[PDB]
């Protein structure tokens, strides 16, 4: 179902895209898993901890 | 030395925000050489104008709530960061915004200065719900380059400290997205020699062709040191 | 001497007697104000003391020789 | 490699060697673009047969 | 919102009580950042009262972990609303759905050991967008007590103070609402009585050299904690029944 | 972690690849053909090493 | 615009072939912009001369074996790739190498042309084991820039390719290895600056400093199309 949805957006089955290094400009040697993960900022902040 | 210089061929401007620029002919390997080195200067080094200070009446801080207004003041500041502004003559202009009645406060409500162009007049800033409600503010736009946060700007200057002045994260750089590609050139008989398509996606103000011209100028100015001083 | 203190240890032997010798010489340059043998090269008194041990200039026995020289010279000016 | 190098050469060479291994090791890891996808978890076709 | 949810987001956000929900459906008569006034449909509206619900939304307010709580109106001016719909979003909710954090383009690949052991490499653009920027509302109290020697004053008249500290204080000795402050700056000027303390001859010399000799009342002002720094969003004053009130109060 | 994986990816060989059975002057010409983009890290090659 | 240009500080010239170069203070983010962009031009686009063709007598192809000679013909070609040559006037010269008797055949055995300098004369090319054995060859050195292998030449050039002509990988760009590093530059207020530190590896024909100078010149020549 996920791979079927990826085809609706004209994206790869793999969910891995050819990325390119921002510094250099040349490609990384293989496709890299890229996508959208819902991340969360925890309360352990370093201004308090230091 | 078989010095073979490229030349600007075509600027496919699909929109005023998004424009492709084709470049040929490039000798082998120079496509990616200039491509990335330009992309870097076009991301970070491009000069632009951005809202630095705002000062709303009836407002002591950005966290308060103004009556007759859907958005909290923070969400208004957010809209002013993404306000497209071009100052022609000076580096710093302080525009005034007074507006009332039931209506979405657009960028056109700001009093335009003799040498100041508001590029997207239909840009939303605030929503006035009540007819009785009126909003008044003073928007300072300065020129800089890259991105200057409010947390980096509250730890340097602070010579005059006027109570009623809200500082805003400056989005000076006009280039939002940029990615160079490579395509077939099909010139005379060069074959190997190809071209370089630089796709730029910017705000309003800075013009695609103009921006690439400036970015190549910045790289040549850095190269003065490697040519002149050995 | 900068990172690696192995060459200084190879010259005395004991890692513990090395800290004792280096500290003795560090304290001479810290308080007494003795001049360093190796070029300072903008390093702390601790590193100078290691450098001098590494090259084979400072030692428990050498320090006793030089202490007896300064001590007994002043004892001779008295007597 | 570092145990060999420690016993042959000494302390100084190992500290530099260990670092240089670290630097190049990280760098070429990044070059590789090694990744983790759901297709990378290959299941044998004969699993339902075994069960 | 989360792009990859489960669907329980909206159950959690609504049942948690943090989202302002429509008690009765109808058309929204008045919209504002501070409150929402909705007029109810005749069928659900009671025949006695006017039938206009009021929701004064709880605004940028402190939590128990010193984090932020704000209720933003998520319906437009004069919008038709069904009963049991979310009229206003909470601090961690979006169109009724729970929103604990943010979703973003993530690439799984190593990078020069800057993602060594679960170490994370984030773009400047995420920091630039101020999207992971958090609000921390912080509560600091200034108490005038009664010592053996006498009662403590709260005035701008404080011994041993530069004009930099008294600048943001008003006549009563309390910082203005909206005034930015940093570690060291006095928020509330408090001064305490001190017995006639035995000044050491060296101190007595130095006080006689400048002339500014320590007064009977010393000092214990509430000042911004060391390192923390923000903007004053509110000040609340609790005076006892019978004691002198400040002009700020 | 990454360090092992990187030296592993470097040293490991692969069938032909780019530029198989070549002959190089030194370890520096190997870095030259890799960065120049004429050889994979996995190409079987004869190399002069001292 | 707070344009902050770096300037060439110290050129630690350890040898004539290896030299270090320190650059400061460069503006933040331009540390890797010029470092890589230069590395690329210096690897592939640099001019110099290299053995392109060889033609040994008693040799129909590179895989054959010559009697009284230690190295296989391929291993001789390998030695000629690493033969340092500077042609002063012309872009193409064919040098002649005839030699006999028991001796390691060095680069000094080649007849030097009026305008051709063999930079390392003690460079080994072949080992003659038997005294009765004698070697003769004709080494073509052409000029170009960067690195053109035999694989990227057989694909492009489909012109004269006769049997017996032994093709050898050309190493023209005098630069053998080149590496650029950047850590962190500390200044007065700026603390996110960087100091480009590249270690270019040449052979001796071209100076490290000169090579860099030419690569920046090629880059500025491309900027002529972008007016400013």
């Amino acid at each position: 179902e996920i791979k079927e949805l990826l085809k609706l957006g004209d994206l790869p089955t793999s969910g891995q895209i050819r990325l390119y290094d921002g510094r250099t400009g040349e490609q990384f040697e293989r496709p890299v898993t890229v996508g959208y993960m819902y991340m969360l900022k925890l309360n352990h902040l370093v201004d308090d901890k230091m | 030395t078989e010095f073979l210089k490229p030349r600007l061929v075509d600027i496919e401007q699909v929109s005023s925000t998004h424009a492709k620029v084709t470049l040929e002919p490039l000798e082998r390997g120079f496509g990616h050489t200039l491509g990335n080195a330009l992309r870097r200067i076009l991301l970070s080094s491009m000069p632009g104008c951005a809202v630095t200070e705002v000062e709303i009446d009836g407002v002591l801080h950005e966290y308060s709530t103004k009556e007759g207004v859907q958005e909290d003041i923070l969400e208004i500041l957010l809209n002013l960061k993404g306000l497209a502004v071009r100052v022609q003559g000076k580096d710093e202009v302080i525009l005034t915004l007074n507006k009332s009645g039931i209506g979405p406060v657009t960028a056109a409500d700001i009093t335009h200065d003799g040498d100041v162009e508001i590029v997207k007049p239909q840009h939303v800033i605030c929503h006035l719900t009540d007819e009785n409600a009126s909003i008044s503010m003073r928007i300072k736009v300065q020129r800089g380059r890259g991105y200057v946060p409010a947390s980096t700007r509250i730890h340097s200057e602070e010579d005059e400290r006027p109570i009623g002045r809200l500082l805003v994260d400056a989005c000076y750089s006009p280039v939002e997205r940029i990615a160079y590609n490579v395509e077939a050139a099909r010139v005379e008989q060069r074959t190997d020699l190809d071209k370089l398509v630089i796709e730029m996606e910017t705000n309003g103000t800075i013009d695609p062709e103009e921006a690439i011209r400036r970015a190549a100028t910045i790289l040549a100015e850095q190269l003065e040191a490697f040519v002149d001083l050995r | 001497a900068r990172v690696t203190v192995q060459d200084a240890v190879e010259k005395i032997g004991n890692r513990f007697d090395l800290v004792l010798v280096a500290a003795r010489r560090a304290r001479q340059m810290q308080v007494g104000g003795k001049d360093p043998l190796v070029p300072e090269e903008n390093d702390k008194t601790t590193v100078i003391a290691l450098r001098e041990i590494e090259e084979g200039l400072i030692n428990n026995q050498i320090l006793d020789v030089r202490e007896r020289q300064e001590q007994q010279e002043q004892e001779a000016a008295e007597l | 490699m570092l145990n060999t190098c420690y016993r042959i050469l000494g302390l100084k060479p190992t500290v530099i060697f260990a670092d240089q291994i670290m630097y190049t090791g990280f760098a070429y890891a990044a070059r590789s673009g090694a990744s983790v996808g759901i297709d990378d978890m290959v299941i044998p076709e004969k699993k339902h047969e075994i069960i | 919102k989360p792009l990859v949810g489960t669907g329980m987001e909206r159950a959690v956000a609504v049942d948690s009580g943090v989202t302002a929900v429509a008690k009765r459906g109808g058309v929204v008569q008045y919209v504002d950042a501070s409150r929402i006034v909705i007029k109810v449909n005749e069928d659900e509206m009671y025949p006695g009262e006017a039938g206009i619900d009021i929701y004064n939304l709880t605004k940028y307010t402190r939590s128990n972990q010193n984090t932020c709580i704000n209720q933003m109106p998520c319906v437009s001016l004069g919008e038709p609303v069904e009963r049991g719909d979310v009229l206003a979003d909470g601090p961690s909710t979006d169109l009724g759905e729970l929103a604990l954090g943010q979703n973003m383009r993530v690439a799984f690949m190593p990078w020069n050991g800057y993602n060594f052991e679960d170490s994370i490499l984030v773009s400047e653009r995420v920091v630039q967008e101020d999207r992971f920027t958090t609000i921390h509302i912080q509560e600091l109290a200034c108490v005038s007590r009664d010592t053996k020697l006498g009662p403590e004053e709260i005035t701008a008249d404080i011994p041993n103070v530069g004009e930099a500290a008294l600048s943001k204080l008003d006549e009563s000795g309390i910082v203005y609402i909206g005034a930015e402050v940093t570690g060291g700056d006095i928020l509330v000027g408090k001064v305490t009585p001190k017995g006639e303390t035995q000044l050491t001859p060296e101190e007595k010399l130095l006080r006689a050299i400048f002339g500014e000799k320590a007064s009977d009342v010393k000092d214990s002002s509430l000042r911004v904690p060391n390192g923390v720094s923000g903007t004053v969003i509110d000040v609340q004053v609790f005076t006892r029944d019978g004691v002198e009130k400040d002009k700020r109060a | 972690q990454d360090v092992v994986l990187g030296l592993y990816y470097m040293t490991r060989d692969c069938v032909n690849a780019k530029g198989e059975g070549m002959v190089l002057t030194g370890p520096k010409e190997a870095e030259r053909l890799y960065r120049s983009g004429l050889a994979s890290l996995h190409a079987r090659v004869k190399v002069r090493i001292t």
